[PDB]
């Protein structure tokens, strides 16, 4: 669960912030743990200091908190971050890491979306799938 | 388009009646006026160095707009305005022109609405229906004769505007 | 003569042009002292412009109503020193030059790094296979047919269609 | 400034054939091709080059003359710098032509 | 009232009928077409954003 | 958002490239959702109909403004001193100088001049006055809500064709070869036998009384006689006024051959036998499928049928009925191919052999002509290609085209490839190094060292074709070949007098200049057909790219990967080779301008001394005939050329334009975008307005397609006003 | 010209009326859900 009473890094603000559709879509947060307090760089641009303890960020999209969590794991060794998803009606998503174990590790209980038993030569060509809802993957 | 009263409506049928009623009047008014002489300078031709190339039609004489032809639109710019106005501000009391999403279309009135005379509305589409039927009527007879419409609506009054 | 074209040796306009050209540069002579550099310079410009023009006059060469020397290339052998023989000359050099390199590149391929002789030349190699280039036609039509010069199509890469 | 400017004063670089200055008159033709020549790396993309550089190395592996080193199309990047420095080297030589002929005959 | 107010001074300054004694009419007269298109792209503004 | 109903996925975009999109893709019925074959070839039919429709309302258009604003009636009195009006001007933004300069024409308003030849076409056909103009404009006003009705017709319910009649080729190559080009031939050669030859020889034929007024005297009974050549005796005069019975023969149908020789014009008999030869000749063709009776030739056998012993070509042709049947585009790509083909004829042989009366003096109008039915030809040959790729990337199936004639394409598709890239890069080294050899030692003062190589080859062909300029003396030139015995009696006189007067565009002389021009065309053409073919080719995969087909005809790239893959789509290939196809037209339309104005200005060795360099082409003819389009308007005035004067540097603003979307990309405009959405959500006042879709920067491949619309437009519309203008500014 | 008042009542009306309508109706219809 998402606690909203973490307080935040200190920020002098910029104008690089969320949107209104922040508000209005979605909206994203981050939370992370450091050992001591640091200054880092806003994936919107400029610099923060984070304080020591918990820190939770507002972002207007996935990718900045994902930047951000990259820039925090390869220059502070902080891997204990989390990312949720904010509706405007109050619901919290968790997004990253979403069982638990960062996506690179294999973990059970995971079933694999998208896979292909051939390799991508094997493809249909479009003039067998033509006025057929068959897919190219065969 | 249609749920808001514009196309084949009763409401459309009503507005283009009373805009029909309204027309037969100044076509008669401008009939009386003009064969009477009451434009002033109706032969004169706008010039150019004055009202700018607007003002150019390309005849064969004059190269101008004649002053009458410009008074008679300056006479329907003025009730243009109003129709803009009213049909954006419209008072309200006033019948509006275009109609909410959620209304109660009025009921078609077949052949003949019942006949309540006096100013109700059966009365409105009655000479409404009667003006437009007139006004197709005064097109057929002065484009199948070489007429003019203001000649023709003297001679189909008897010679009574002049 | 061919296509109703005149021999320059005998076009009035030919002459006109060389005469043109004669005064354009005596009125450039006319301001010079005679001895001085420039002077002697545009003499020798003069003499090289009237060489010219007597040598291209004496050539066989067909004139048009322009004035200037028009090619013949439909393969007659009146006017085969104009396209056919210099063009085999090119033809001498280019099938040269393309088998040397092709000779190289069979070389580089069997180095213990090709891409260095890529970029680093053997030049006491290239020299040997820029000297191998004057039978270039005979070697090459031997390596044609010996089947070392064209390889089939199954060991060539090629995408799917 | 098309026809006073543009127009008027680039009679001296386009008549200066057979004359000293014909050289400009040669640069301004040459400036006005290489800048044209940019365009070529400008407007196109990496992908088209490649797979035209695919069937010349086809062509060149019929013949067994394939080098070492696999010919590649210009990156990107080098892409968009080749053609503006070409464009930049045309225009500016192609101005520099057309001033200095117009002011060595006028002026 | 403010816009509608401020509309006529630059089509009767610098219009093309500036220098003719109907300057002042034909400016009006421009400003209200000005007006009518703006009250026409209000009319669809509000069409097309509420319900 | 529900306008593009035909794409969910595009109809579910919360930005503007939904609209762009959906503009874009409407008329892509294949790639919409749950399109069936049966309706698809329904909407086509019916699009084809609304096409039909809208070609007649223009032509019907055109009658009625010349019947209402023109000066035909006075033009077709004096042919050659009257300028011909396409429409009246109403601009309220002009001042009274342009009103008095635009006043031409013998009338008393604004007025443009005609270029398109309306007049010449209309006057020779028998049209005299405005009357039976605007009788013809309603006729085809009437036409166009005809087929317009009959589109709606033929998609109501059981009237709507089944597959089977769509696909029935047989019917269809029959009734189109036999009545759409046969009988249609027949019909005007009718036309020009009952109408056009007799309003050419003063006496009037139309509605009223072309049931009493016989052709001939003679009447039908010669031909039902079999006495044809009663039709071929007294011909028309050599002292004919046209129009007028003055020198008017009698004769309906000749092959005198040559031109009229005052109109300049082909002969109204020989045109009238040779569109009922051409008739019976396409009725001949049209009988030759079978569709009901049992006799005809049957598609599919010929197709399979025809496969070479030898092996060479694998299977032949087997597989290619079915192939060429299901698919609309390599159908598209050869119909779009064959016109292109035809309209070049056209262009090049109604400019060498005009058809319409004193249309060979009227100069605007035959640059006007040759220029648009050239850039057309362009059009039509890259749409040819484009769609062609299409039908390798939609429809291609290898299964059923195992050996066939287009797998052995795909299969030596890299020897093709690296052929045309040969003989591009020959063709590119040699002419560019003749030209810029002749450049540099005509600068230094040496012309007599140019390379001038005598097109010989051409020059053999116009002598066999009768040409005594070059003295070859063979087969028309030589009065003993058995090819001149042959056709002494019959067109020989005619012909060579037309070919050898230096007074029209028939078989002009040529020199060094022609040769590289020529050349340069051979280059482009090659070059143009070099990136089309590659494109078609390698449009299903490459070595870079083995999955393309799974990606579509249409994408921006395949990301950064593999070393870039920017413009690898066919798309591209399209895109980049419609700037070498306005190049190419470039090419040929300089060409054929700077050479026509040269000859008409009887100062045509100007172009033989000066078209074999550049600077030639940029000083005697661009810098040349720039001055009277340039002074359109000016400090010091304005006359009639100024609105070209305008569109000429409207052209080089335009062309400019679509440089930026050519060379700036994408991720500095949407960061500029995202800059300007925080400005207006953080500007008080503006910030109570809203937009629907959020504003995003134009896709890679919608920005290349706007930047090469921008392109094409300048440089069409920069051309044309220059080639209007110059010509006015010469001759007219 | 016959009918010369029919290009000062057209071309007004098929430049300004008809564009702002035909944009007016589009817009309304490309924007509406
Ligand atoms: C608006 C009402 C109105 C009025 C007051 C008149 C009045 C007149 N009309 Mg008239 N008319 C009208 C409408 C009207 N009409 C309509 C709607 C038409 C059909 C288009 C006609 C068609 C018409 C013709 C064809 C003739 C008249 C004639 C006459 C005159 C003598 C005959 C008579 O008493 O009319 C009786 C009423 C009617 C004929 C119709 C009501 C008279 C002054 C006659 C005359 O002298 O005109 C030159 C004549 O020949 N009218
Ligand atoms: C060893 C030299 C060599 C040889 C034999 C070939 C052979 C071939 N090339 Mg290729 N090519 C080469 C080098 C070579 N290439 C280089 C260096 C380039 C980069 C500029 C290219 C670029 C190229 C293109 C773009 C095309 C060809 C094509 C062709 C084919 C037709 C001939 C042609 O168009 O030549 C023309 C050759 C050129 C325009 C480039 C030649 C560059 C120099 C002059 C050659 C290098 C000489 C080398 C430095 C000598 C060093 C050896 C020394 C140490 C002993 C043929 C298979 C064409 C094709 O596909 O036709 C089927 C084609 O379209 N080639
Ligand atoms: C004899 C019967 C007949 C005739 C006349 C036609 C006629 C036509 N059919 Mg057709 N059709 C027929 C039977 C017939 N069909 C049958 C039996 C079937 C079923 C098997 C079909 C199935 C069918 C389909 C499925 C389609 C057509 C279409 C068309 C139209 C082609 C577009 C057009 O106008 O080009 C006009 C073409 C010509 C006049 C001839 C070609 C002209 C060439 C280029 C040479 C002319 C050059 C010349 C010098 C120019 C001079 C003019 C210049 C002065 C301006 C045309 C009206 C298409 C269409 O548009 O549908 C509405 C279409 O999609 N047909
Ligand atoms: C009679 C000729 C003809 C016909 C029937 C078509 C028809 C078609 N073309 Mg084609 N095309 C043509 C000429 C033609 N074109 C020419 C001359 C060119 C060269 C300029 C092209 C270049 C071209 C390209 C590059 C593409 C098409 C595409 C298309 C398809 C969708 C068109 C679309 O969405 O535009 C709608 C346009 C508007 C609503 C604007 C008005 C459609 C089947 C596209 C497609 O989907 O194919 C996969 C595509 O990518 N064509
Ligand atoms: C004297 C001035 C001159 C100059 C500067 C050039 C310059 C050039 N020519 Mg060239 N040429 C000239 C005159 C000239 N030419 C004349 C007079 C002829 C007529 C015979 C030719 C015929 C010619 C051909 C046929 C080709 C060139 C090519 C080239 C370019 C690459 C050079 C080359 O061969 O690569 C060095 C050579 C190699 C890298 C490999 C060897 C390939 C050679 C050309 C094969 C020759 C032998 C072969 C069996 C003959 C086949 C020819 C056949 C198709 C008719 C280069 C820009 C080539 C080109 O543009 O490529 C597209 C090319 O293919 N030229
Ligand atoms: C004036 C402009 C110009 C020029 C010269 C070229 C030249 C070329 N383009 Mg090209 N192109 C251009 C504009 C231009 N493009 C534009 C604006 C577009 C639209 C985006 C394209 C799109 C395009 C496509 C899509 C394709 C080409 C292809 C080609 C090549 C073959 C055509 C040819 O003639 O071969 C002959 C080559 C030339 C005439 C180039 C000049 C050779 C020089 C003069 C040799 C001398 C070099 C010199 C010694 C260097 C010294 C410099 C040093 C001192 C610094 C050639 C390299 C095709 C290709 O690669 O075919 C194999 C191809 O597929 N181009
Ligand atoms: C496509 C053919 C075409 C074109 C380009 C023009 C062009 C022009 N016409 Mg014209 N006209 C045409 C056909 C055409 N006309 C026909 C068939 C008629 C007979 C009814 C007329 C009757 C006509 C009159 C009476 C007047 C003009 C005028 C004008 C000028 C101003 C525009 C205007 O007010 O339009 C007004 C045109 C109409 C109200 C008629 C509609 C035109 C046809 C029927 C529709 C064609 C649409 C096309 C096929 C589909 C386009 C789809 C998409 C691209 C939008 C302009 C030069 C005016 C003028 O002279 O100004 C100087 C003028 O007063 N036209
Ligand atoms: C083919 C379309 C067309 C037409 C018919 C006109 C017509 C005119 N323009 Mg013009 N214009 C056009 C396109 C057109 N323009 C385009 C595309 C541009 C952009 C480059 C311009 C830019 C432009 C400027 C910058 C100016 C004109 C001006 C003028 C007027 C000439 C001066 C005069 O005497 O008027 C005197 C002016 C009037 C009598 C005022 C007319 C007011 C109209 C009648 C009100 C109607 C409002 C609206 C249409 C109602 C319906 C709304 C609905 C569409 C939503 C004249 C009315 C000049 C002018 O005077 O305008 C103020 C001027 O300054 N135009
Ligand atoms: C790429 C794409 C993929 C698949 C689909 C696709 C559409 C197929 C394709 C697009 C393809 C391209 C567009 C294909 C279309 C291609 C080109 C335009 C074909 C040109 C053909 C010219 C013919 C052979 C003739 C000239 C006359 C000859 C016979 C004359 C000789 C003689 C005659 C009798 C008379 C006198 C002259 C002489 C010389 C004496
Ligand atoms: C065994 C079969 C032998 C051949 C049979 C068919 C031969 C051709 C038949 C043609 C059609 C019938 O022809 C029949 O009507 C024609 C039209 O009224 C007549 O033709 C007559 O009238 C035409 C119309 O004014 C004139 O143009 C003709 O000069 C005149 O001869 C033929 O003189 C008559 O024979
Ligand atoms: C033409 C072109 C190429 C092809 C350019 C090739 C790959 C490189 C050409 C370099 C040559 C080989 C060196 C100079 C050429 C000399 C004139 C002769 C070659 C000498 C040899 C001995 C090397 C791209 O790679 C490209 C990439 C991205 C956008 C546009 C384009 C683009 O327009
Ligand atoms: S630069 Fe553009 S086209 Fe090229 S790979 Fe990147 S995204 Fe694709």
């Amino acid at each position: 669960t998402l606690n909203l009473q973490i307080p935040s890094p200190t920020f002098e603000g910029s104008t690089g912030g969320w949107l209104r559709a922040a508000e209005v879509e979605e909206k994203y947060a981050i939370t992370w743990t450091s050992p001591k307090e640091q200054v880092f760089e806003m994936p919107t641009g400029g610099a923060a200091i984070m304080r020591q303890g918990e820190n939770l960020l507002y972002l207007a999209r996935k990718e900045q908190c994902l930047a951000l969590a990259t820039q925090v794991k390869n220059s502070f060794k902080i891997t204990d971050y989390k990312v949720y998803r904010i509706f405007p009606s109050g619901e919290v998503q968790y997004l990253h890491p979403k069982d638990g174990v960062f996506p690179e590790k294999v973990n059970a209980g995971r079933v694999g979306v998208g896979n292909v038993s051939h390799s991508i030569g094997k493809n249909l060509n479009p003039a067998q799938i033509k006025f057929t809802s068959k897919s190219f993957n065969g | 388009f249609g749920g808001r009263g514009l196309g084949v409506t009763v409401n459309a049928e009503r507005w283009n009646g009373r805009h029909a009623m309204f027309g037969i009047f100044a076509m008669v008014m401008t009939s009386y006026m003009k064969g009477h002489g009451l434009i002033p300078d109706a032969d004169k031709i706008l010039d150019v160095a004055q009202w700018g190339s607007l003002a150019s039609v390309w005849d064969g004489a004059g190269n101008g707009i004649s002053n009458e032809r410009a008074i008679i639109l300056i006479a329907h710019v003025h009730v243009l305005v109003v129709s803009v106005i009213a049909a954006v501000a419209p008072f309200g009391f006033q019948d509006t022109l275009v109609k909410e999403k959620g209304y109660t279309p009025e009921a078609p009135a077949g052949l003949i609405p019942p006949f309540k005379t006096g100013l109700t509305p059966e009365a409105e589409l009655i000479n409404g229906r009667l003006a437009m039927l007139g006004i197709i009527s005064i097109v057929t007879a002065s484009v199948f004769t070489g007429t003019p419409v203001v000649d023709t609506i003297n001679l189909g009054m008897g010679k009574i505007l002049y | 003569d061919v296509a109703g074209l005149t021999p320059c040796g005998e076009s009035k306009e030919f002459a006109r042009r060389l005469d043109g050209s004669v005064k354009k540069l005596q009125t450039r002579l006319k301001k010079y002292e005679a001895g001085t550099p420039p002077a002697l310079a545009l003499q020798k410009q003069i003499d090289k412009t009237k060489n010219r023009f007597d040598r291209y006059g004496k050539a066989g060469l067909l004139c048009g109503t322009d004035g200037l020397p028009h090619l013949i290339a439909d393969g007659r052998w009146s006017h085969s020193g104009e396209f056919v023989i210099p063009g085999l000359f090119f033809l001498y050099v280019a099938g040269w030059i393309g088998w040397v390199g092709r000779s190289y590149v069979l070389f580089a391929r069997t180095a213990d790094k090709p891409t260095e002789k890529e970029i680093i030349i053997d030049v006491p190699v290239a020299l040997s296979f820029v000297s191998t280039g004057f039978i270039w036609p005979f070697s090459a039509f031997k390596e044609f047919t010996s089947g070392n010069l064209i390889v089939p199509a199954d060991e060539i890469t090629v995408s799917p269609r | 400034w098309l026809r006073d400017f543009l127009w008027a004063q680039a009679s001296q670089v386009i008549q200066s054939y057979g004359s000293a200055l014909s050289a400009y008159g040669l640069i301004f033709l040459g400036a006005h091709f290489i800048w044209a020549f940019s365009l070529m790396f400008l407007f196109s993309g990496r992908g088209y080059w490649q797979e035209l550089i695919e069937s010349i190395v086809w062509a060149h592996n019929k013949l067994n003359v394939a080098p070492a080193i696999q010919p590649r199309a210009l990156s990107i990047t080098q892409g968009r710098a080749v053609g503006l420095a070409h464009y930049l080297l045309g225009g500016i030589g192609t101005t520099w032509a057309f001033f200095l002929a117009r002011i060595i005959s006028v002026g | 009232l403010t816009h509608g107010y401020f509309l006529v001074g630059p089509f009767y300054k610098l219009g093309p009928l500036r220098n003719s004694d109907v300057a002042l009419l034909s400016g009006f007269f421009s400003a209200l077409g000005l007006i009518i298109i703006l009250v026409a792209c209000l009319t669809i503004y509000g069409v097309v954003s509420f319900e | 958002t529900k306008f593009p109903k035909f794409s969910q996925a595009l109809a579910q975009d919360p930005a503007t490239r939904r609209i762009w999109y959906g503009l874009a893709t409407a008329h892509d019925l294949e790639s919409h959702d749950g399109m069936t074959e049966e309706n698809l070839y329904q909407k086509i039919f019916a699009s084809h109909f609304g096409h039909l429709a809208v070609i007649f309302l223009w032509t019907s258009g055109n009658l009625f403004h010349l019947a209402w604003q023109g000066n035909f009636e006075q033009w077709v009195l004096n042919p050659l001193k009257v300028k011909p009006i396409a429409h009246a001007i109403w601009d309220p933004h002009f001042g009274q100088p342009a009103v008095k300069a635009f006043t031409k024409g013998g009338v008393s308003y604004p007025v443009n001049i005609a270029t398109s030849g309306v007049y010449h076409w209309w006057y020779t056909i028998g049209m005299r006055s405005n009357t039976d103009l605007y009788a013809g404009s309603l006729f085809l006003l009437f036409l166009a809500g005809v087929f317009l009705f009959a589109g709606w017709l033929h998609l109501q319910p059981k009237f709507r064709p089944g597959l089977s009649w769509f696909k029935n080729n047989e019917s269809r190559l029959n009734h189109h070869l036999s009545g759409l080009f046969g009988f249609s031939s027949l019909a005007w050669s009718a036309h020009l036998i009952h109408v056009a030859i007799p309003e050419a020889r003063g006496q009037h034929v139309g509605w009223d009384n072309f049931t009493k007024v016989a052709p001939h005297p003679a009447g039908l009974q010669p031909f039902f006689s079999g006495n044809w050549g009663v039709y071929a005796a007294a011909p028309d005069t050599t002292n004919h006024i046209f129009g007028t019975s003055e020198g008017a023969g009698t004769a309906i149908l000749t092959f005198l051959g040559g031109f009229h020789p005052q109109t300049q014009a082909l002969w109204l008999t020989d045109i009238a036998h040779h569109h009922l030869a051409i008739g019976v000749v396409f009725i001949f063709a049209g009988h030759m499928y079978r569709t009901n009776w049992g006799i005809g030739h049957s598609l599919k056998e010929i197709l399979d049928a025809h496969r070479p012993p030898g092996g060479r070509l694998g299977a032949g042709h087997k597989g290619i009925f079915e192939t060429l049947t299901n698919s609309l585009h390599f159908q598209l790509g050869l119909a779009l191919a064959s016109l292109g083909v035809i309209t070049s004829l056209v262009a090049q042989h109604m400019y060498a052999l005009p058809s319409y009366a004193f249309i060979a003096k009227d100069y605007v109008t035959q640059s006007a002509l040759y220029t648009h039915h050239q850039y057309i030809a362009g059009f039509l040959m890259v749409g040819a290609f484009a769609h062609g790729a299409i039908f390798f990337v939609r429809d291609y199936d290898p299964e059923q085209n195992k050996n066939n004639v287009l797998a052995r394409i795909l299969d030596h598709k890299e020897a093709i490839i690296s052929h045309l890239s040969w003989v591009s890069l020959f063709l590119g080294f040699h002419t560019l190094g003749i030209y810029v050899h002749n450049d540099v030692v005509v600068a230094f003062g040496t012309p007599e060292k140019q390379i001038l190589v005598e097109p010989v080859f051409a020059q053999w062909i116009q002598a066999s074709s009768g040409k005594a300029l070059y003295g070859f003396d063979v087969f028309l030139s030589s009065s003993n070949s058995v090819a001149t015995n042959a056709s002494s009696n019959i067109w020989l006189p005619g012909w060579l007098e037309a070919i050898n007067s230096g007074k029209n565009s028939l078989f002009l002389p040529i020199g060094p200049g022609d040769f590289l021009i020529h050349h340069a065309i051979a280059l482009a053409l090659h070059t143009t057909t070099l990136i089309l073919v590659k494109g078609a080719l390698d449009a299903r995969g490459s070595k870079l790219m083995p999955d393309k087909k799974d990606f579509g005809y249409s994408f921006p790239c395949d990301g950064p990967g593999r070393g870039g893959t920017c413009d690898i789509s066919a798309w591209d290939a399209f895109y980049l080779s419609m700037f070498w196809m306005l190049n190419t037209i470039g090419w040929v339309t300089f060409y054929w301008h700077w050479k026509h104005v040269t000859i008409w200005q009887g100062n045509a060795g100007q172009f033989n001394e000066s078209s074999t360099y550049i600077m030639g082409w940029l000083r005697d003819y661009l810098w040349l005939n720039s001055s009277p389009l340039i002074n359109g308007y000016n400090p010091f005035g304005m006359n009639s050329l100024s609105v070209w004067s305008w569109m000429f540097l409207f052209g080089h603003l335009i062309w400019a334009t679509g440089f930026m979307f050519l060379i700036s990309w994408r991720g500095y405009w949407q960061e500029l975008i995202e800059t300007l959405v925080w400005a207006h959500e953080r500007t008080p006042l503006a910030n109570l307005v809203r937009w629907k879709d959020k504003p995003v920067a134009l896709s890679i491949v919608q920005a290349r397609l706007v930047g090469l619309i921008h392109f094409t437009a300048g440089y069409i519309f920069t051309y044309a006003a220059f080639v209007i203008a110059s010509t006015t500014g010469k001759f007219g | 010209m016959t009918a010369a008042y029919l290009p000062s009542i057209l071309v007004p009306i098929i430049g300004l009326i008809f564009p702002g309508l035909v944009m007016a109706f589009a817009f309304i219809y490309i924007e509406q859900d």
